[PDB]
């Protein structure tokens, strides 16, 4: 199993540094080129930059938009890449995505990481209210819901049932009002499982580090 | 200096029907040594990481589906889904690796399908935060087509623009649904002066809005 991780990301300041790193398993390190990959939210990948492999001798290359201002570096005892981001600004705010690159032959990003948020702003982190959503009142299928009310930075994370209600559920996108974000998620199921058997949301909030679980109750 | 663009910025096809999309770059990336182009396209699908599909403008990544297929050459490709299916929903980014990587700007493909009515659930606000002084009242307009929809909120019958907020999600990878929610927030004391609260749906598949209620006074 090829394995990328990337790790760092969240709020930081404008005028301020921030250092992300990526784990890397399953793979010979070394040969490859490693690239990193932005993207702000629902926008367009950003190519950044590259290292290269041992063959090339490690050399670093940059995008023009970030040249002189991000550096990239490799720990080859320890299959780890880093990317360390200076002056950052409201234009860094993006997800970064760590990909293994080229191998001295194969031109492709084979692999990529699961990407981590990074947060330009002076608002301070707020962890979310959580909010059970139970449903009044005889179908056949029930909707149920929880609201993820007055958080701040993105992102949070929503599992039913610890991730065994996976089916029908929708995750609303959040909306940003007074420097703070609200979500809300649905499950929708069978009549014959509810309340009969439990329904919980899981909320987590990494820039808070809140776990919260909410039973729905009648 | 190598500048990509792509077209079109988005389009929606019905299942089993073909679709291309195309990549354009500023020079070519036909590299003259190995006499093939560098030129690899991505697939990305909602809140995913994007994914290899194809490398070398034709040559298809092993566990890609067979019907995408890469073609052209120099400084015109294109990405052809033979006949598209409801996991195909995706942005698609072509990216050259000539001269450093440089990324298109994505063609994000939606998926048509017939219409469909939403499924319209209400919810009081939760006790918790009463208690703590507000009162939020939420609505699911959940899996329907086509996207556009209009939610009306009414307070003892009345009309209530003020404090709503919505959100749809991206299209559904397995039924091509949209679904959105409407949240109404309101002060804990404004609140208690109401009894009726109302989420009214009106979508194309019916002349007659789909209406939620709930009434303080039954909780
Ligand atoms: O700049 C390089 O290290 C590299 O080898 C990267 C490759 O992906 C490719 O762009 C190559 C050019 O084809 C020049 O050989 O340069
Ligand atoms: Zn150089």
């Amino acid at each position: 199993e090829v394995k990328l991780v990337e790790s760092g990301g969240g709020l930081v300041q404008p005028g301020g540094s921030l250092r992300l790193a990526c784990a890397t398993s399953g793979f010979t390190f070394t040969d490859y080129y490693m690239s990193w990959v932005r993207q702000p939210p629902g926008k367009a990948l950003e190519w950044l930059g590259f290292i290269r492999n041992k063959a090339k001798g490690y050399t670093t290359e940059y995008s023009a938009s970030v040249k002189g201002r991000f550096t990239i570096s490799r720990d080859n005892s320890q299959s780890s890449l880093y990317l360390q981001m200076n002056t950052l600004r409201a234009e860094d705010s993006a997800t970064y995505y760590c990909a293994r690159d080229h191998d001295g032959y194969y031109e492709r990003f084979a692999y990529w990481g699961q990407g981590t948020l990074v947060t330009v702003s002076a608002a301070a982190t707020t962890p979310p209210s959580v909010y059970p959503l139970a449903p009044g009142s005889t179908n056949s299928m029930v909707t149920l819901g929880c609201l993820v009310k007055g958080y701040f930075p993105e992102p949070v994370t929503v599992t039913w049932n610890s991730g065994s209600l996976s089916t029908g559920v929708h995750t609303f996108p959040a909306v940003l009002s007074s420097d703070l974000y609200t979500l809300t998620s649905s499950v929708t199921v069978p009549s014959k499982t509810w309340p009969s058997e439990t329904v919980t949301c899981n909320v987590a909030h990494p820039a808070s580090s809140t776990k919260v679980d909410k039973k729905i109750v009648p | 200096d190598i500048v990509m663009t792509q077209s079109p910025s988005s389009l929606a096809v019905s299942a089993g029907e073909k679709v291309t999309m195309n990549c354009k770059s500023s020079q070519s990336l036909l590299n003259s040594r190995t006499r093939k182009n560098y030129l690899a396209w991505y697939q990305q699908k909602p809140g995913q990481s994007p994914k290899l599909l194809i490398y070398w403008a034709s040559t298809r990544e092993s566990g890609v589906p067979d019907r995408f297929t890469g073609s052209g050459s120099g400084t015109d490709f294109a990405l052809t889904i033979s006949s598209v299916q409801a996991e195909d929903l995706a942005v698609y980014y072509c990216k050259q690796s000539y001269n450093l990587r440089t990324f298109g700007g994505g063609t994000k493909l939606e998926i048509k399908r017939a219409d469909a009515a939403p499924t319209v659930s209400i919810f009081p606000p939760s006790s918790e935060q009463l208690t703590s002084g507000g009162a939020s009242v939420v609505c699911f307009l959940n899996n329907f087509y086509p996207k556009d929809i209009n939610v009306k909120w009414k307070i003892d019958g009345s009309e209530r623009a003020n404090g709503v907020l919505n959100s749809w999600t991206d299209q559904d990878s397995k039924d091509s649904t949209y679904s959105m929610t409407s949240t109404l927030t309101l002060t804990k004391d404004e609140y208690e002066r109401h009894n009726s609260y109302t989420c009214e749906a009106s979508h194309k598949t019916s002349t007659s809005p789909i209406v939620k209620s709930f009434n303080r006074n039954e909780c």
